[PDB]
C-alpha cells in the first residue's frame, strides 16, 4: 500500500448561512473594487 | 376606554400551555458534552417517573395508533408501477416457493383473472397470462370453491420501492392507515365505483344512525364465473349477511343446474368477510383514474380502520 | 413545488457557492 | 478471612463509526437535526452543457 492510511474529517459538516452581507457602506468605492475582481477572476488564475 | 371584551386570552393562553405534552428528548450522540448532558437528564427522568415516594413524580395525568406495516415482495408484471396508493389488496398462497414473489393480487387483476372497466383492465393489462400462471388451479378452484380461503385481505398499501423484477410493497394490516416517511402523513382507500352496492340504499320510525360504518367484501360463484363485491353497510354483522343473502336471491335462483346431487362440494354461494370500520354521516368521494386508458369512476373513503375479518360462508 | 414565493437565501453546504454543492 | 483467587477473561471488542470506516469516502455526510423540516423531499438539479 502506498502511505497507508487516509486523512478525513472528524465529525460530520454542518451548513452555513452566508448569502447575504450587505447591510453596511453601500459605497461607490468598494462598488468598482467588487465588480473589478468577479470580473476579473475569469481570465487571471 | 376600550370595551375589553366578553373573554380573556389569558385563560387561554394558560390553559392550552397546560395542555401540550413535554418534548421528545433528543440524544446528542456526535458531541461528547450533549451526549452526558441528555443521559443526566434521562437519569433524572426516570427518577422522576418510578418513585411511588414523592408526587410531582407522578407524572401519569392526561393514543399510539399508527398501523401494524407488514412488507411483501412482489413480481413486477404482477403489479403495474402506476396503481394507486391505497388500494386494498388481496393475497395468495404459493406452496412450495414463498421468497420468489408473493403473488398479491388487486381488484382489477381479480377482474381480469375472473374472466368499460374491462378495457381499463386490460390497458392495464393487455397480456396477463402471468396473472395465469399466478394461480396454477383457477379452473380447478373455481370449482372446488376453495378460491376464498386462499384469497386472504391484506388492505391498503402505502409504499412500493420499484425494482426490475421485484416490488416492494408495506401494506396496513391493523389500524388506521398511515404513512412513514414524514411525520405520520395519511392516506385513503379507493374502491372502483361500479361493481361496489351501497347495500344501506338498496332498500330505500326512522332508522337509526350508528356512529361507524362497516365495510365487508364477499366472493360469489355464479353461472356467469366468479366475482367480487364489496358493502358499504352500518347495521350489524347478524343483519348484513340476511339482507346481502336477500340481495343475492335473483343471483342464486339460477344455480339448479350447476348444482351436483352427488358431489355436495360446489354448492357454497359466496363468503363475507368484513375489512374495516370508517365515519358515517360523511358518505363518499368521487374520482376517475389518471392513467393512459383511464374511465373507470372509483369511490374513496377517508378515516379507514383496517380490522380484517374471515371469509363466512353463505347460501 | 412552491411557484409563487421569494428566494431570501441559501444554506450551503461545503463551504463553496459552487454548483458542486447541494 | 481471605480466599482462593479467580480465573476471569473478559473479551475486548473493537468498536466502530461510520466516519471512522473508509466507507465515508464515497459518502458526503451532513447534520439535519430534525428530518420533518424536508417534507417535499424532492432536490431540482439545474445542469448547464
Amino acid at each position: 500500500e502506498a502511505d497507508n492510511q487516509i486523512m478525513g474529517p472528524s465529525s460530520y459538516a454542518s451548513f452555513v448561512v452566508r448569502g447575504e452581507n450587505l447591510v453596511t457602506a453601500v459605497s461607490y468605492g468598494r462598488v468598482m473594487r467588487t465588480f473589478e475582481h468577479f470580473m476579473a477572476r475569469i481570465v487571471d488564475s | 376606554m376600550k370595551v375589553q371584551g366578553s373573554v380573556d386570552r389569558r385563560r387561554l393562553q394558560r390553559r392550552i400551555a397546560g395542555l401540550l405534552p413535554p418534548p421528545a428528548r433528543r440524544l446528542n450522540i456526535s458531541r461528547g458534552s450533549e451526549f452526558t448532558r441528555d443521559v443526566r437528564g434521562l437519569v433524572e427522568e426516570h427518577a422522576q417517573a418510578s418513585s411511588l415516594s414523592a408526587a410531582a413524580v407522578w407524572r401519569a395525568g392526561l393514543g399510539w395508533r399508527p398501523p401494524v406495516f407488514g412488507d411483501f415482495l412482489i413480481h413486477a408484471s404482477s403489479f403495474n408501477n402506476a396503481e394507486a396508493t391505497g388500494t386494498p389488496l388481496f393475497q395468495f398462497k404459493q406452496s412450495d416457493p414463498f421468497s420468489g414473489v408473493d403473488a398479491v393480487f388487486t381488484p382489477l387483476s381479480l377482474f381480469i383473472l375472473m374472466n368499460g372497466l374491462t378495457r381499463m383492465a386490460n390497458l392495464l393489462y393487455d397480456s396477463p397470462a402471468t396473472l395465469a400462471d399466478l394461480v396454477p388451479d383457477f379452473g380447478r378452484l373455481v370449482a372446488d370453491r376453495r378460491f376464498h380461503n386462499f384469497i386472504t385481505p391484506v388492505g391498503p398499501l402505502v409504499e412500493n420501492i420499484k425494482s426490475t423484477y421485484l416490488n416492494k410493497i408495506t401494506t396496513v394490516v391493523h389500524g388506521p392507515v398511515v404513512s412513514k416517511a414524514i411525520p405520520r402523513s395519511t392516506v385513503k382507500v379507493t374502491v372502483p365505483q361500479e361493481a361496489f352496492v351501497d347495500l344501506d340504499a338498496w332498500l330505500s320510525g326512522l332508522q337509526p344512525c350508528p356512529a361507524d360504518a362497516r365495510l365487508y367484501v364477499a366472493l360469489t360463484y355464479e353461472e356467469a364465473g366468479p366475482r367480487f363485491t364489496f358493502f358499504q353497510s352500518s347495521r350489524g354483522h347478524c343483519q348484513i349477511m340476511n339482507i346481502l343473502r336477500i340481495y343475492y336471491s335473483p343471483s342464486i335462483m339460477h344455480r339448479y343446474a350447476v348444482v351436483q346431487p352427488l358431489h355436495i362440494e360446489e354448492l357454497t354461494f359466496g363468503a363475507v368477510a368484513c375489512l374495516g370500520t370508517f365515519s358515517a354521516t360523511d358518505g363518499w368521494r368521487r374520482s376517475a383514474f389518471n392513467y393512459r386508458g383511464s374511465s373507470l369512476p372509483v369511490v374513496e373513503i377517508d378515516s379507514f380502520y383496517s380490522n380484517v375479518s374471515d371469509w363466512e360462508v353463505i347460501l | 413545488a412552491a411557484e409563487g414565493l421569494f428566494h431570501s437565501f441559501d444554506l450551503l453546504v461545503g463551504k463553496d457557492a459552487r454548483e458542486a454543492g447541494i | 478471612k481471605f480466599e482462593v483467587l479467580l480465573g476471569v477473561y473478559t473479551n475486548a471488542i473493537q468498536y466502530v463509526r461510520f466516519l471512522e470506516t473508509a466507507l465515508a469516502v464515497s459518502c458526503v455526510n451532513t447534520e439535519f437535526k430534525d428530518l420533518s423540516r424536508m417534507t417535499d423531499g424532492k432536490i431540482q438539479f439545474r445542469i448547464s452543457v
